Order: C-alpha cells, then structure tokens, then sequence
C-alpha cells in the first residue's frame, strides 16, 4: 500500500494528512525529499490535529536571541509535540519514519520544514 | 624517492585468474583488515586566535572524517578575555553540536561522532555577543581526531 504526495512549502507553514481508522498493529512508512529550492524536510505523527506554528515559532524566539542551542530546544519540542518524527535521516537532508500504530484509531501526519542555519559568515537559524 | 596515492588491491586463493587483474569478487571472503584488530592513531592539532573588533567570527575547516570517528574539541583564553561562544556544522551549515561550559568555568568543550560515510565539520569561534570593541582578545584552540584525552594531552601535537 503506496501513496504519493506534492506540495510546497511557504515560510513554515506545514501540510496536515489524515490517517483515517488505522488498524493497531499496523507499521506506518514515512520519506520526504526536496525537489526545488532550499527546503530542509521533517515530517511528525500525532493523533489529534493542533498547529505546531504557535510551538516552533518559541524555539525561534530563543535562539534568535542567545545561545540557546537550537539542536536541544527543538529536539525537546518535537518530544511533545509528536509521537513520533524525523529529521535527516534519509539521504542527505531527506526524512524517513517508522512508526507501530499503538492502539486502534486514526492519526495525523505533518509535513513542513525544520529550523536550520545555512550559512558560514553569521549563525542565523 | 618514496610515492603516494591510492591503489586497489584483489586478492585471490587457489584462483589462477587473478594474476591476470581481472578477477572478479566470488566465493566466502577470507582475509580482513589488520588495523582493525587495534585502536586507532590520534591526531591533535592547537592554534593561536585573536578576535579583533572588526574580526570577531572565525571558522575553520577540518579534514574529511571516516565513519565510527570522533572528534573533540576545547577553547581556553590566554588572559581576562570573555569565554566565546563554540558551535559545530557541517559544510552547508547545519547544526551539529554545541560547546559546554564546565563546571569551573575556564573553558568551553564540545564533541560529536561521525555516523554519515563522509564527513566534513567546520568548527565556529564568535565573541560577538554584543557590540563591546574590547580589543585584542586572544584565544587558545585545541583540536584533536580519534583523542579524548586532550584535556591532559602531554605529547606534542602528532599525526596530520
């Protein structure tokens, strides 16, 4: 059971997929890969539907203005925000997921763009 | 004069047609690594920086790194001069690790290890946390591969 997607993205402003009536038992399969501009993939799974908008814009706020280490803030984020997530673990910046339904119901998946700094001069995430 | 390069090596056992270079893998592989039955060499590398007022970013960049490695790295000032701050990414910026102050509070230490099949690290200096023109502060940079022992590293720097 294989399905396609497209989109795009505009400054942070992810896409939300429902899941309807997945099965418990069952193994969810997840990959992300940019295909024009400079997209940084991440891809989440949680049950209810709320925007991680309001969330990640705090993990912005602080690094913004200190140290902060952004690689600690958002990993603690993205723990209570989803269930379960990844960032670069495909082939390059490409996320890939494996997630064990835990009980019967259906979820939601999130597809958007992490926080990441691209740059050698200065450090702005 | 001695000579340098790379080299691709093909090995045979009770097999006449690797004497002609053109043996193609076959069979249960019977020779291995000897490297691999030890540790690894260390290699330690320490520099002299200075952080001008209009030249307080620097960044440097570190030798390609094989997968299983380690890397560290720790900071320490000649003088007064404020700690910086220490970061680590990759050739393309992104984040990989981020220094940690200790707990006598002299020094800045960061470390990662390498999971990717290459690996290339720049390692970022900045004492821009405001816009004070302090002057001539100046720092000491100790680097090392496949060493954890830098805190106390003894020898002279070794290695590449």
């Amino acid at each position: 059971r294989v399905q396609h997607f497209t989109g795009y993205i505009e400054d942070g402003r992810g896409i939300f997929y429902s899941l309807p009536d997945m099965k418990q038992g069952d193994i969810i399969y997840a990959s992300m890969q940019n295909t024009g501009g400079n997209l940084d993939p991440l891809v989440g799974i949680m049950a209810e539907e709320i925007d991680p908008a309001v969330s990640l814009g705090q993990v912005l706020e602080k690094a913004l203005a200190s140290e902060n280490d952004l690689i600690s803030e958002l990993t603690a984020v993205a723990d209570r925000i989803f269930l379960g997530w990844d960032d670069d673990g495909g082939k390059g910046y490409s996320a890939s997921l494996e997630f064990t339904i835990p009980r019967d119901g259906t979820y939601h998946i999130f597809a958007g763009s992490t926080i990441t700094n691209q740059r050698l001069d200065k450090f702005q995430p | 004069t001695y000579t340098t390069g790379s080299f691709q090596l093909i090995l045979g056992l009770n097999a006449p047609q690797v004497i002609s270079g053109e043996g193609e893998p076959e069979g249960e592989v019977f020779a291995s690594l000897a490297s691999l039955e030890i540790k690894p060499e260390a290699h330690v590398q320490e520099l002299e920086i200075r952080l001008d007022k209009d030249t307080r970013y620097l960044t440097q960049h570190t030798r390609n790194l094989q997968p299983g490695d380690t890397f560290h790295a720790l900071v320490e000032p000649i003088g007064e001069a404020p700690l910086p701050r220490l970061r680590l990414t990759d050739s393309g910026g992104k984040p990989l690790a981020f220094g940690l102050i200790d707990q006598p509070g002299e020094s800045v230490e960061l470390n990662y290890t390498c999971d990717q099949d290459i690996c290339e690290l720049v390692v970022h200096v900045d004492g821009t946390d405001g816009q004070k023109d302090s002057g001539e502060a100046v720092y000491r940079l100790l680097v090392g591969i496949n060493a954890p022992n830098l805190r106390e590293s003894g020898q002279t720097p070794v290695g590449s």
